[PDB]
């Protein structure tokens, strides 16, 4: 058994780390003092549970997470929440002040301040893993801490852990939700800093999930609760390989072995079916998996039809067997328009596992009976990427709100700098796709 | 106050429908680069599809179809035509695309010595090679009288954001004015390469009341009969064989599209398919007509405030 | 077509199918420390102008 | 950063600073005499960003060069809520003379200023900056706040200075050398602040004739109208909520480039000190961006929007709000420059003002700024160009040339926002 330590950092970090471990929770049974009835290893185990969860003499099973945030007012939210005895004080790191929507700010003034301060609760993490695999990191692509910190703290696990796996969970910025005017700067300079250091990646746009609550759970104006609660679903369809018994995604390494063949791109698309209104039919395999293929169940807002595969995994949750999956994808083949890339071969790797997708008790989704992730290395989702370099460039050109990141350090050739490694990175995906 | 900001400036039909937008002082014309419109008059080459649909609180609309040249692409129609399966095709033209096959069946036109003529116009291969598709001539047009003369027909075919396929009720007819010789002016039947020209009609272009009361009087038949059977089929043909990978059903943005179709007949009143064109024009008798049901079915059934065949609802 | 790696467990099962064939610690202590000088400039010619 | 530190500099200054304090004290459910009596918790989430506290004493200091208005505000309602060691008065006053207030009066008393100053900056956790109010026309406000604000970066400058500075204007005036005096004062703001909300005089007159209907308005009404502006513009501050805003984070999405830091203020529904009618959300939204809304007298119609901050408050649909908003941006989207994607921010706060069920108020960095400074740079080139009025500031020390330069610079700004209008 190995041991997976995730880090969330940041506002959106933090938050949707909140949500997921009260999802772990409840889908393992794990009460909210951390005590587990069903695990009959006392005081410890190597079961797959314990990929995310340690065990103390009392029975206690703790998260192997870290949640830091250069201000106090997130993280203090779940020091006095209703999972306050789940996590260690030393888990929790707070700054005094934080970014200020300023990529600059978070990587260079503030990030320098409290980096080996994260880096050393980290390694007590660490230290209590006897074989630890890597990292999840969930960050905001916009915030000034979840962008600035996150590509330092990316920098320093490379040096400090440099065998070991990274993946992201990344907010991709839409104003419909929030949005700092400078969020398009931030974007692109975390990625540029980044791209070397992550293994793989899944960005969600904050659009589509907004998107999917309005139409598909009728929330008027979601909130971040909303919002949260519908991406923590979609990170356990993905995380759920390392936490339960299984032979597809069972390491991190699998996940770039089965998704990412080019090293640079390394964004799998994930698209999420069934969403269900709780307070208002239940879909069949070839419904949920013809779903993975409708636009509007993307985490990215973009069109596969227009791009190339490269690779394509379908995870199912609850009463799912092989022959159904076989029977959709002979039927969906035929009527939609899925080409890999010649170099690659067409077909899909699948994993089911038996227990239904669970829901927060008196959230806004529905229990169902079957529920399906894809994920799938699409040269389509490279429109987010045009998206977003397109309003870099408008600000870039007039050098509106440059000074705010010069003011701390940082020199105007790093956004130039920046740029170009996305004006590279969208060419791979121009050459891979057409 | 619905918003549209116009990227083709060499559009006749949108330069049209734009000026008729206006005119209903309803709609409002943005500068080029302003992101937050209604309706997109987009631009005929590298229209940024994956910007479209990403601004809260506003549909969008754009008059091309992003995945649309796989079929107004010469090359791309034959290749289109020979791997479907919905297309296999009593109607294309004998078509091959060349940077062997050909060869081929060439020789099997050897053989017989039956008409061996390509077009890419020549009488042997190695003439063409030397010289893309090479595409069958059609050897047995039908030629119309007095003058002995060839034409085409062009369609105009609009498919609006819910997949309807309209064929507009007017369309042309591009005649040659110089006769066949079984020199290109009478084997060519361009409204260009035309200007003999002006003879028997207005500007070589024959409408349809006229072909029709012709083909009543020569032929015993109608335009309908003969002729638009063939044409119906081959437009829905076309279009339901891309409806997949072009349609906008469940999409963040919404497209529409003009097309124009071009066909050839023969001596045996059988119709083919020459060509699909992506940003075609209008004939100028007929650009107030085609362009203000563009304005009424396919823009304003999105934004509200039939000259058309349904083929398709 | 063909279903190939099959894995049965209790908790699920798992199988591919095939539809057709085919910096070091010291950069970055540079870096970080170049920045706090550069800032440290900035404050010098403010506190500099402010006392002309 | 939690803490704000409040200067209010001179007569002006010292009216519109304690018309807020007690605005403000009343949203927060604090008495006059500093005890806490509300019913909503969300009155005491981020209280410590204005009060020090079971009292609560407001982050306040009065700064005058003559004891008159601060002696009215100790004898007032609230006069007793101010921590007394917090009034830093002179005898002389400043004979509304810009040098005075910066150069020889106020520089005697400037130092004990700074001396409160640093005492309420060492009682903070974590200090976000300070907020200054004050006029430019005048004298204390005017000179002697633009040393301090000089003075508190030196000391501080690595925290935020924000300002609310009252523009002088012929229809509302005290004497003729107030082109002088804000001009002088523009040219320190320019380079000394990050955010200055520019409530211009004659747009508050204007309102309060044309649009309240009253015939002659006294300086009550126009800090009626103030008072409720600087509430407005602070509710993101003072309110826990979604965004949670700050004084840097105001200035990183605002201020697109240092010297372009001028904001027009804007309110609804614009009230007289009633009409028992909420507004709707569309009524709210149309009127908060009409010009006859704008606290600074600039047609935005005739300049280009670079940044929008708006705030809803109030109980009332959030997805109207959202609506409503995005609705304005499409019939005015050549008001918004396109260089900056989505420059129209939109917050929302459950608590309304005192007597209103909704409001909004409206921040603007839009390049119509241009013409209050025209308009002064009028003003002062009259004079200037006889050298008239000039002998009571060069009997103070002051040379020419500084005249020459202060004009300079702010032509510069004029152009500098006009080369903006046309990008
Ligand atoms: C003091 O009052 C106020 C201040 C501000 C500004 C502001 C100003 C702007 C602008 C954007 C923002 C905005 N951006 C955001 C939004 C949401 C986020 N969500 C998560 C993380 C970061 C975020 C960043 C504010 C974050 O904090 C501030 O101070 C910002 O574009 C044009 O000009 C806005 C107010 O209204 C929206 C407001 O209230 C009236
Ligand atoms: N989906 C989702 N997005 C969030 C959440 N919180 C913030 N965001 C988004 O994240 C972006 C801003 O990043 P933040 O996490 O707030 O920034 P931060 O890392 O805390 O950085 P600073 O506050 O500047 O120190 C915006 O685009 C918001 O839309 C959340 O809980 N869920
Ligand atoms: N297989 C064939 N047999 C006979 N004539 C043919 C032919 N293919 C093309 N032609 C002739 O060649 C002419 C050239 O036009 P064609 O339709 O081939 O390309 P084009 O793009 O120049 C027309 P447009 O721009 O209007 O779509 C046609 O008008 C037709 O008369
Ligand atoms: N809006 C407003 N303006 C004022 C008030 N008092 C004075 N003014 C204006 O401020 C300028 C005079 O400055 P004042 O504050 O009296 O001078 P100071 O005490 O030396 O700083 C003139 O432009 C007046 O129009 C007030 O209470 N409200
Ligand atoms: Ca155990
Ligand atoms: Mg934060
Ligand atoms: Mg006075």
């Amino acid at each position: 058994m190995r041991e997976c330590i995730s880090i969330h950092v940041g506002q959106a970090g933090v938050q949707i780390g909140n949500a997921c471990w009260e999802l772990y929770c409840l889908e393992h049974g794990i009460q909210p003092d951390g005590q587990m009835p069903s695990d009959k290893t006392i005081g410890g185990g190597d079961d797959s549970f314990n990929t995310f969860f340690s065990e103390t003499g009392a029975g206690k099973h703790v998260p192997r997470a870290v949640f830091v945030d250069l201000e106090p007012t997130v993280i203090d939210e779940v020091r006095t929440g209703t999972y306050r005895q789940l996590f260690h004080p030393e888990q929790l790191i707070t700054g005094k002040e934080d970014a200020a929507n300023n990529y600059a700010r978070g990587h260079y003034t503030i990030g320098k301040e409290i980096i080996d301060l994260v880096l050393d609760r980290i390694r007590k993490l660490a230290d209590q893993c006897t074989g630890l695999q890597g990292f999840l990191v969930f960050h905001s692509f916009g915030g000034g801490t979840g962008s600035g910190f996150t590509s330092l703290l990316m920098e320093r696990l490379s040096v400090d852990y440099g065998k070991k796996s990274k993946l992201e969970f990344s907010i991709y910025p839409a104003p419909q939700v929030s949005t700092a005017v400078v969020e398009p700067y931030n974007s692109i300079l975390t990625t540029h800093t980044t791209l070397e250091h992550s293994d793989c990646a899944f960005m969600v746009d904050n659009e589509a999930i907004y998107d999917i609550c309005r139409r598909n759970l009728d929330i008027e104006r979601p909130t971040y609760t909303n919002l949260n609660r519908l991406i923590s679903q979609i990170v356990s369809s993905i995380t759920a390989s390392l936490r339960f018994d299984g032979a597809l995604n069972v390491d991190l390494t699998e996940f770039q072995t089965n998704l990412v063949p080019y090293p640079r791109i390394h964004f799998p698309l994930a698209t999420y079916a069934p969403v269900i209104s709780a307070e208002k039919e239940q879909l069949s395999v070839a419904e949920i998996t013809n779903a993975c293929f409708e636009p509007a169940n993307q985490m990215v807002k973009c069109d596969p039809r227009h791009g190339k595969y490269m690779a394509c995994c379908l995870l199912y949750r609850g009463d799912v067997v092989p022959k159904d999956v076989n029977a959709a994808i002979a039927t969906i083949k035929t009527k939609r328009s899925i080409q890999f890339v010649d170099w690659c071969p067409t077909g899909f790797k699948v994993g089911i596992n038996y227990q239904p997708p669970t829901v927060v008790p008196g959230g806004d989704l529905a229990k169902v009976q079957r529920a399906v992730c894809m994920l799938s290395n699409t040269t389509a989702i490279a429109e987010a990427w045009a998206r977003l370099d397109h309003k870099f460039d408008l600000m870039y050109a007039k050098r509106a709100f440059v000074h705010w990141y010069v003011g701390e350090g940082m020199e105007e050739g790093e956004f130039s700098e920046a740029r170009e490694d996305m004006a590279a990175l969208e060419k791979d995906y121009e050459e891979v796709g057409v | 106050m619905y918003t549209f900001v116009v990227r083709d400036e060499n559009s006749s039909v949108y330069a049209e429908v734009s000026r008729l937008l206006l005119a209903t002082g309803q709609w409002k014309r943005l500068r080029k680069d302003n992101p937050r419109f209604n309706l997109m008059l987009g631009e005929r080459n590298r229209l940024p599809f994956g910007r479209l649909g990403h601004e809260p609180g506003l549909v969008q609309l754009v008059n091309y179809y992003r995945g649309a040249d796989k079929l107004c692409r010469k090359a791309s129609l034959v290749k289109l035509i020979k791997t479907s399966p919905e297309l296999s095709c009593t109607w294309f033209p004998e078509s091959y695309v060349i940077y062997e096959v050909f060869l081929a069946a060439y020789n099997r036109r050897r053989e017989g010595r039956e008409g061996n003529v390509w077009i890419a116009i020549s009488s042997e291969a190695s003439e063409l090679l030397d010289f893309h598709v090479i595409q069958k001539y059609l050897e047995k047009p039908l030629l119309l009288e007095p003058g002995h003369r060839k034409f085409d027909i062009r369609s105009w075919v609009l498919v609006d954001h819910l997949y309807n396929i309209y064929l507009y009720r007017e369309g042309v007819l591009r005649t040659s004015s110089e006769p066949y010789n079984s020199d290109k002016t009478c084997h060519l039947t361009n409204h260009c390469i035309q200007k003999n020209y002006g003879r028997y009609e207005e500007g070589n272009e024959m409408f349809f009341e006229e072909f029709n009361q012709y083909l009543m009087d020569a032929l015993n038949t109608t335009l309908e009969n003969s002729i638009l059977l063939q044409i119906k089929h081959i437009i829905r043909s076309c279009l339901m064989c891309i409806e997949p990978a072009i349609s906008t059903k469940h999409l963040h943005y919404q497209s529409f599209q003009l097309f124009g179709f071009d066909f050839m007949v023969d001596e045996e009143l059988k119709v083919w398919l020459i060509e699909v064109n992506g940003a075609p024009a209008c004939a100028q008798k007929l650009y107030a007509e085609l362009c203000q049901g563009i304005v009424d079915v396919a823009i304003s059934s999105v934004f509200p405030l039939s000259i058309f065949i349904k083929l398709h609802h | 077509m063909e279903v190939i790696e099959l894995n049965k467990c209790t908790s699920g099962q798992s199988f591919e199918v095939i539809l057709k064939p085919p910096p070091s610690l010291e950069e970055i202590q540079k870096k970080l420390e170049a920045a706090e000088e550069r800032r440290k400039y900035q404050e010098a010619e403010l506190l500099k102008h402010l006392a002309e | 950063m939690r803490e704000i530190v409040h200067i209010q500099a001179g007569q002006c200054g010292n009216q519109i600073g304690a018309k807020f304090w007690e605005v403000i004290s009343d949203e927060h459910g604090i008495d006059p005499t500093g005890s806490y009596h509300g019913d909503s918790d969300l009155q005491l989430e981020r209280i410590n960003v204005y009060y020090n506290e079971n009292k609560y004493v407001p982050r306040a200091i009065l700064v005058d060069l003559e004891p008159g208005t601060m002696d009215s505000v100790r004898s007032g309602p609230f006069g007793q809520i101010f921590r007394p060691d917090n009034f830093v008065f002179g005898q002389s006053g400043a004979g509304n003379n810009w040098a005075k207030g910066h150069y020889t009066e106020g520089a005697e008393l400037v130092d004990s200023v700074l001396d409160v100053v640093r005492k309420e900056s060492e009682s903070c956790d974590c200090l976000q900056g300070f907020q200054l109010t004050h006029s430019l026309g005048g004298g204390t406000g005017s000179g002697m706040g633009t040393l301090l604000i000089s003075k508190i970066r030196e000391e501080y400058p690595d925290r935020i200075m924000n300002t609310f500075s009252v523009m002088p204007s012929p229809k509302v005036s005290d004497t003729v050398v107030e082109p002088y005096n804000a001009t002088l004062s523009v040219h320190q703001l320019v380079e000394n602040t990050d955010e200055t909300y520019c409530i211009d005089n004659e747009a508050l007159y204007d309102i309060c004739f044309r649009t309240l209907k009253l015939t002659t308005p006294t300086y009550g009404d126009l800090n009626h109208l103030v008072s409720a502006t600087m509430s407005g513009v602070t509710t993101c501050l003072r309110f826990p909520g979604q965004l949670n805003a700050d004084l840097r984070k105001l200035a990183v999405n605002m201020v697109p480039f240092p010297r372009l830091h001028f904001f027009m203020p804007g309110f609804a529904p614009l009230t007289s000190r009633q009409q028992y009618r909420a507004l709707t959300v569309p009524e709210l939204t149309q009127q908060m961006f009409d010009s006859k809304n704008m606290m600074a007298a600039c047609d935005p119609r005739h300049g280009r929007y670079l940044t929008v901050a708006a705030i809803f408050r109030g109980r009332m649909s959030m997805k109207e709000v959202d609506e409503q908003m995005l609705n304005v941006q499409n019939k005015n989207s050549s008001y918004f420059v396109e260089w900056i994607p989505n420059n129209v921010k939109t917050a929302v706060c459950d608590i309304p003002p005192r007597g209103l069920k909704m409001s909004a108020t409206f921040i603007g960095n839009s390049t119509a700024i241009q013409e209050l400074f025209k308009r002064i740079s009028e003003q002062f080139t009259a004079m200037f160009r006889r050298k008239a009025f000039l002998h009571w500031y060069t009997g103070e020390g002051m040379d020419e040339m500084e005249f020459t330069e202060a004009e300079s610079n702010m032509n510069d700004l004029v152009s500098e926002y006009q080369q903006y209008q046309d990008a």
